């Protein structure tokens, strides 16, 4: 089965499943994530879609920095109370999340051998960088710097794997104005990491 | 009366005018060259084989003429208005089934103006800028910022919109832009005692009055211009 | 079979299979495309090879903008009369296209749920950006901006999926001169999208 | 088996397995490489970890240019005496290299049809470019330009496939100073190529 | 006669000269240091253990000497000619099986010049530029553009090639380049009535006479220099 090789948020969820900003009292954006087992790597495919007006208002400022925390247990299941994404990942059922349990969720995780916790001599291996874009309302692409950070922190003894994705820009002008700000949609971003054993 | 090559394809008008915009993508319609047949339709004379004879700024193969319909397009060589503001295309439509001989046939004229887009950032020419104020000074235009935009002098892609990055918190100054020269005329609205021996240091961000285009937005990183005003 | 997971133009076709420029009366370049089903994503792998002298002459100018249209029917088969690529895609048979029909061609398409047609509120999700390069005759890499555009247009009622890839540069000097212009070969470009169901 | 789809150096080898610089008398760095068969492509995943003090001293200079040569025989097995990496690749066994022989190693190679040897008319198809980063000791990312070069040279009649990866930077300041230089770790880099038949 | 350590490895010549190019990749051959054995070959004295003693510009470990063959290479630390134009390498080849004692052995001298490549873009130093013309004025050199390239003064990587971005459509001016100072000497070929009160505004793109290198081509984005000539 090629459905169990993918762990992902759904395609266009009917409601917002992520709470990026702590100022938001509920979920304020749609987070689209996709993890695909590529041999010994994971092809990780992530972008966000803004939902709440405060979240979509971000395009009107010039210095934006928002991050998504994904904390995972010892089995690979998402810790929803601590993570930015408040809806657990699942396998592939068409364009939708599956409904059952997770079959070898631990294989999707960033490996601790490649990415250790709290090893200062091996600090630099946990960092992944890249760039996505934001298409403006006049079809202008604004590059957004992405920093991906693997297995840095355990907030408790429960957290075993950590993925931090941080979008940020420092542009010259704001991408939009208050009247033209419609939705914050980032272009998709793809990165890889060495995955943990099954 | 047969459809022999006995007449000419009658044009609509001799000096055609049309327009297309700077930095357009390939295969963008510029005009449809209107012409008619003086013989019967659905014949060889109805086959109006339009044919470009001479680009007068000939060097880049920018425009493409569709020889079947007369529609004039833009090729994959992208137009840059700041090197060729206008194109003259001596076209010459020919009847018959495409026989290219020295039988003279009607020549039209196609004049194409290219419409400027704001694909250039204004640049501050001078690098040291300084003004002087005394007691009870107001409505003083002490310094003018010289900017240089390349987008069609007189247009909103060329006028400079100035804004204060920092330093004008009390509302001392207010910048107006000359349109005859595109100058950074500052003004003075608040009076400062020169015996206070203070400073009125500030900086300006310069941009065009119209918004920038596709390719230079998201690359526009404005560095402030440190104008120093000794008191 | 791992051959049916790939939909692609062949490797180095014996003749030009693409007509990028409308000024060309026949096929003027070789288009190399590869679509690989990666779980719920498609790893799309595209670049062009110039063939005709007018097409290879493009390297001598500074402002180049050419695009490839790929229109696909309701079943995923390429509409050759409307598309830039005039030879239909097929599965993998060595370094060559297969000869049979297409087995689940619809699974390779950009999904309409992720990429809808004519939804202005969801306009920004259809855009994908990136960068390829052109190695000059003196082994200088000139970056070429790529914009990929998914499911924008149906030219008729027949077209169900659309992929537009646009290469463009605005350099300071031309990459070549008339004597040194040999071939326009772009470096390969890889992008992903959420694929349509089978 | 999904283990045989990956050909790779191990994760964090216990000793340095690569000799990048010829001035080094022994292996001076850890080279991490991963090749994953992605349909008709190979997802190639490479970065280096500095080991020797002379190698880690490179971060204190501003103009750095080091390269890794990978030469492979007619069967795909690494020629260790000629290559930079002195330990042959193997399949996946957890976080470690496998111990057996290689099952269809030839399928991982850069294809000669797509990437020919000594064809001057098709020179430009052998070049792949990209960018990785070096996280500084103060968590500053310094972009490193990568040039990947496929099937250029046969040093003898034995070499059938060649992969050259070259890291290089020209920064304004050195990333580190002599006291702060700890380890040269590059961020991972991912590129693709059309693979040779099995 | 045995192969005891009784003599010295005889060199070819004392002050060696060679050359290597700027921005070369790692492990590029610079020379092969020629030396011979005064004892029998295939012995311990035939083991000519070449050994660098002193880089005179010692700070970057740029060159690598292969102690078996005497071949001198370039390390992963890339050469930049504009900070060290030449290197002096006091080498000292030693016979025997590598015994490093205070027995004095022959010292050679290796002088290495680095060959400049055009890895620097010329920059226009002045920022405001202006010229003046009157009636019947021709062959006037009214303004000179000061440029600044860093690539080996006197070379074609350093001379400036000027070209007109815009404004010189009628063929008014023609720029010649001084080689003694690398100046932008313009000239005047067309006569303009000053009582016409017109303008001769134009702009110049500056580049080196030789083509740019690998790393600064595709990053060379020339902004025009708005030279203003009042009539």
């Amino acid at each position: 089965d090629d459905n169990i090789n993918t762990l992902w948020t759904g395609v266009n969820p009917t409601t917002a499943n992520c709470q990026i900003m702590a100022s938001s009292e509920s979920n304020d954006c749609k987070l689209i994530l996709t993890l695909v087992k590529t041999g010994a790597l994971v092809t990780a495919f992530v972008y966000v879609i803004g939902v709440s007006n405060d979240f979509n208002m971000l395009t009107t400022h010039k210095n934006i920095n928002f991050t998504a925390e994904l904390f995972f247990d010892s089995t690979g299941n998402l810790l929803t109370s601590l993570s930015s994404l408040k809806t657990p990942l699942n396998h592939k059922s068409g364009q939708n999340m599956a409904t059952g349990a997770l079959t070898n969720a631990k294989g999707f995780m960033p490996s601790t051998t490649a990415y250790p916790f709290n090893v200062n001599s091996r600090e630099k291996e946990n960092y992944i960088y890249g760039t996505c874009y934001y298409t403006a309302s006049d079809h202008t692409a604004f590059p957004i710097d992405i920093s991906v950070m693997l297995n840095q922190r355990a907030l408790n003894n429960e957290t075993s794997y950590c993925i931090r994705v941080t979008w940020s820009w420092n542009t010259g002008v704001a991408p939009e104005v208050q009247t033209s700000a419609t939705t914050l949609v980032t272009s998709p971003f793809t990165f890889y990491y060495i995955r943990e054993d099954d | 009366v047969l459809d022999i090559n006995d007449n000419e394809p009658v044009f609509t008008q001799d000096v055609f005018v049309g327009s297309v915009e700077e930095l357009s993508a390939a295969h963008t319609l510029v005009m449809k060259i209107n012409a008619t047949d003086a013989d019967e339709p659905n014949t060889l004379n109805s086959k109006i084989s339009y044919r470009i004879v001479s680009l007068e700024p000939a060097y880049p193969p920018v425009f493409y003429l569709n020889k079947d319909t007369g529609e004039i397009y833009t090729t994959s060589v992208t137009l840059d208005r700041e090197e060729h503001s206008s194109y003259t295309l001596t076209v010459e439509a020919r009847d018959g089934n495409g026989e290219v001989t020295d039988k003279p046939v009607k020549q039209a004229q196609v004049q194409i103006r290219i419409l400027d887009v704001n694909d250039n950032i204004p640049v501050v020419e001078n690098k040291v800028l300084e003004g002087m104020v005394e007691e009870n000074q107001v409505n003083v235009e002490v310094t003018r910022i010289k900017v240089f935009d390349a987008d069609e002098i007189g247009s909103d892609n060329w006028l400079a919109n100035f804004t204060f990055a920092s330093g004008n918190e009390g509302g001392y100054f207010h910048i107006e832009t000359d349109a005859q020269t595109n100058e950074g005329i500052v003004t003075l609205i608040k009076e400062v005692d020169y015996e206070e021996m203070k400073n009125l240091d500030f900086s300006v961000i310069v941009a065009n009055k119209a918004a920038f285009h596709k390719s230079i937005r998201s690359k526009y990183k404005p560095t402030p211009i440190p104008i120093k005003v000794k008191v």
